[PDB]
């Protein structure tokens, strides 16, 4: 019904990894042995044409063939009732399971090296207990498992675009009626080598939204072919010379409904990064991405990444980058967002925000007279005073942010630019409020500010301890 | 005439024919029919009482990778129930092993025999069955037992159910009922002459005229 | 991993070509570059290709974007998509003036190279309402060759001209905005219309002024701001009428006041007790998405079919 697990140890680069599985994987980074490495431990595994040979010297870890390699899947057959791949395998296998384990089995590969005959022979064995195994019973070069799984593994090498989705189509609608009768898993590498940004986003639809690809194992280098992706493990592959793996359970939820377009594209690509930068607006952009050209242009070769996250809570994307094991780092500002409805009481929406990352959620609402005489700017100090007193009332909280990486302005980001480039901003602002000026027009203006910036300018940013979310993100 | 009814019905079928009808014959058709059919992972039993008819069949049928058994419903008991599953039941202890003189009178001495002796039971009265009790009894204490019986085997072929004891008569109905596996019976109500083994005429004759589930025909050919 | 062996060739080719053929012209041709190749490296071999000496002549043939985020003083050549071989070229370079921002023209318009027809956007509410409502009539809009291109603060020449010289169909959805001049306080300038106008030849406008007494302000000073708007549009009618044949299209204030025109009753239901437009306006992100949250197919279908959202048709190909 479901694959739970998988333990690797002293093959090739790996000597002990434990990656957690799904029906749906994606294995992504930057290391490319370990990726291939895994896809082969599969294949040894579970593919009768590639086990028919033995494992080499250069099989064994640090290739010392006086280690044992052991590759061992477990599976879950919890649904036997409303599936049939659990009879399916359930009907070659008869004995090897108890009752007081009648949902979970376990399939090893054993393999120890010959000094005499140069040779390593792969003996396989099924349980229900992974203390007693027994070997798969089998007549010839024929064996009981084969009975079972269907491998189709698949490979661009070894316009055409258009040929290789005929290859898919008739994959698909080969491997149906042909294997009805086996389970059918698909080891899909790299399936973008010379293939349209369009027809990725085809083949991600068809990987995410068909019933054809029940059972797969995706490696990719693409964030076209993650649009779509959803019900899915994700497991990274740190860059290091020792293979490090994590893995997250991918889900969009329901109130996420209606933005879900939105949030695939934009972790897309932050999912092949090292550390993340949080941001709201294109205002930010622009300022960030002058700033950094200015001082740090190589900063996006060395892994950073800046997202904008908009009009919604930080918690989906927060989640994935943690449990993936990438650096986030968060900016925001204190907003006060009128009630819908009753007039004169406002929501303390950036704290919230911040509070619902350290698992304390939501907080009391706040009333502020505001006259009907006083309106426009008046009514702007009043309320930034007011936010001036939230932002020392809660001093302890903040201290706490602090030490997660999240950054909350006092009042908001012109403010901070002001506290560092006050002199600057006068002389480029002439004759008006530098602030006010800047939060009329908020796209054209920051244009106008960072044409008119100098290097001593972007220096002063990078510097000041107002800004040091920008030192995070390049790593100091 | 009927001959074209029975293939093209699926489930539960009896067929009263007499000596001379040609039993094999439509028993051979009618298992070529459903393995043709059916393109699931599935199989068919097939239980005889000789071996000498077990032969015929696999003779005759071929040679497949699906996995079918053909062969005595003695040996299909300990091929499929007892031998797998006995220590899933009782305990560690109950041994597979047996290549079955030790005959006694009694179930509990039947299964000390099995433990201590390591070889299988029997009655001394043959109106009493030991194989096909236990088989029962494994079938309701082992779920595992219960889950392969159904995720195996989707039609069970059995030929002359008038020689059948009280206890085939028992499992068989066990596996229509409790497990939803359909049945095909063909027999000679006046052929029980093997009535010195135990046999029960009084089964088949219950089904013919009793049977609601059943469908039924008679070959006069 | 193996992006890194890629990247030791590069450099063993860059000096070893350099030394040995010191005395010939010397020619590369890269292939998909990018078969196995990290993005960052991918990033990385944009800036050599594009801001390195030693690849004086070369002609590259790629699927990725992230090889064209350093792009500049180059010829793109766009192969048409039939059976018959056809070609475009364009000159491509960026002015002194987009200077600053040469890193967002870059990444914008890098995407928008491998697609059929664009329409350019101005922020990130627009692609929220528009993504939702293609989702919602038409899905697969991206799969025939549709993008969305955010724009933002400047104008659409650099955009525009190599879209239009690579043969590749634009659509702009702008609105009439004023915008304050610096300093004297009281004359705006007509920012939208100029906009407009500089993609037809015919380039900026006179400036106005309008009273707007101290005394007023709020939703007052609005309100006198969009009737302005109002008689400003009407004036130049024949302009507009030769902007809608350059697939250009102004809105008269806004899109709040498009998408009121046609789902007025479904915006008064969700946001209840206030003025839709007005509240809508107060929080651009987060009121979007209570507003998409809370949408119908029928409702999708009302703002598809209007006439006040005909780029739409034009993106999906009508």
């Amino acid at each position: 019904m479901k694959f739970s697990n998988i333990t690797i140890k002293n093959f090739r680069n790996f000597e002990k990894v434990n990656i957690n599985l799904d029906n749906k994987n994606v294995i992504f980074g930057m290391n490319d042995i370990g990726k291939t490495n895994f896809l082969y431990a599969l294949r040894f595994l579970l593919d009768k044409e590639i086990r028919k040979f033995g494992f080499n010297k250069s099989d064994y870890h640090k290739h010392d063939t006086s280690k044992k390699i052991e590759i061992i899947l477990t599976l879950d057959l919890s649904n036997y009732e409303k599936d049939e791949d659990t009879k399916k395998l359930i009907s070659v296998v008869k004995g090897a399971r108890t009752s007081a384990n009648a949902d979970v089995f376990y399939i090893a590969l054993e393999s120890k090296y010959d000094d005499k005959e140069l040779y390593g022979n792969i003996i396989l064995k099924w349980g229900s207990e992974l203390d007693n195994l027994i070997d798969i019973p089998g007549r010839g070069n024929i064996n009981a498992l084969d009975n079972v799984f269907k491998v189709i593994y698949i490979n661009p090498l070894v316009g055409d675009g258009r040929r290789k989705m005929l290859s898919y189509s008739i994959y698909n609608y080969l491997a149906k009626k042909k294997y009805e009768d086996k389970i059918v898993i698909y080891l899909i590498e790299e399936p973008e080598i010379s293939l349209h940004r369009s027809m990725q986003i085809a083949l991600s639809k068809q990987l995410f939204e068909q019933s054809t690809y029940k059972y797969f194992f995706l490696s990719t280098h693409s964030p076209e072919l993650l649009y779509e992706m959803d019900n899915t493990r994700l497991i990274r592959v740190h860059s290091t010379e020792k293979v490090v793996c994590s893995s997250h359970m991918y889900n969009v939820e329901e109130a996420y409904g209606s933005v879900k377009k939105k949030l695939n594209k934009a972790l897309s690509s932050a999912l092949f990064a090292e550390r993340v930068l949080l941001i709201e607006g294109p205002s930010e952009k622009i300022l960030f991405e002058k700033v950094l050209d200015e001082v740090e242009p190589e900063y996006e070769l060395n892994g950073g990444f800046l997202l904008e996250v908009g009009g919604t809570y930080f918690n989906h994307y927060v989640c994935t980058l943690n449990d993936l094991g990438i650096t986030h780092i968060i900016k925001t500002d204190n907003d006060l967002k009128s009630k819908k409805g009753k007039k004169g009481v406002y929501e303390l929406l950036g704290l919230n925000r911040c509070l619902n990352l350290l698992g304390r959620e939501n907080l009391d609402e706040i009333t502020i007279d505001i006259p009907e005489d006083i309106k426009g700017k008046k009514k702007k100090e009043r309320l930034n005073e007011r936010k001036k007193e939230i932002f020392k009332q809660y001093k302890n909280e903040v201290g706490e942010f602090l030490g997660e990486r999240i950054y909350l302005s006092e009042i908001d980001l012109e403010n901070d630019l002001y506290s560092a480039i006050g002199e600057s901003m006068k002389r480029i602002f002439e004759n008006e409020d530098p602030v006010h000026y800047l939060q009329k027009s908020k796209l054209f203006n920051m244009v106008e500010l960072v044409n008119n910036l100098s290097t001593k300018d972007c220096f002063d940013v990078f510097e000041h301890e107002k800004f040091a979310c920008l030192k995070e993100l390049v790593g100091s | 005439m009927s001959r074209e009814q029975i293939i093209k019905d699926g489930g539960n079928i009896l067929v009263t024919a007499g000596a001379g009808s040609g039993k094999t014959t439509i028993l051979v058709s009618k298992i070529e029919a459903d393995l043709k059919e059916n393109k699931t992972h599935y199989s068919i039993a097939a239980v005889t009482f000789t071996n000498k008819a077990a032969k015929e069949i696999e003779g005759r049928l071929g040679y497949s990778s699906r996995g079918n058994f053909i062969g005595t419903n003695d040996g299909f008991v300990e091929s499929e129930i007892i031998r797998p599953f006995i220590k899933d039941a009782f305990g560690n202890d109950y041994p597979d092993n047996f290549t079955a003189d030790n005959q006694f009178a009694s179930y509990d001495k039947g299964l000390q025999v099995l433990k201590y002796q390591n070889i299988l039971g029997t009655y001394s009265n043959p109106k009493k069955n030991f194989k096909f009790q236990l088989a029962l009894d494994i079938l309701k204490k082992s779920l595992v037992a219960r889950q392969y019986i159904f995720s195996k085997y989707f039609k069970i072929f059995i030929d002359e159910y008038q020689d059948s004891d009280k206890d085939m008569h028992n499992l068989f109905m066990y596996l229509k009922d409790q497990l939803k596996i359909k049945l095909f019976i063909v027999g000679d109500p006046k052929q029980s002459i093997y009535i010195w083994r135990g046999a029960e005429p009084e089964n088949f004759n219950g089904l013919i005229e009793n049977s609601t589930d059943f469908n039924k025909y008679h070959l006069t050919s």
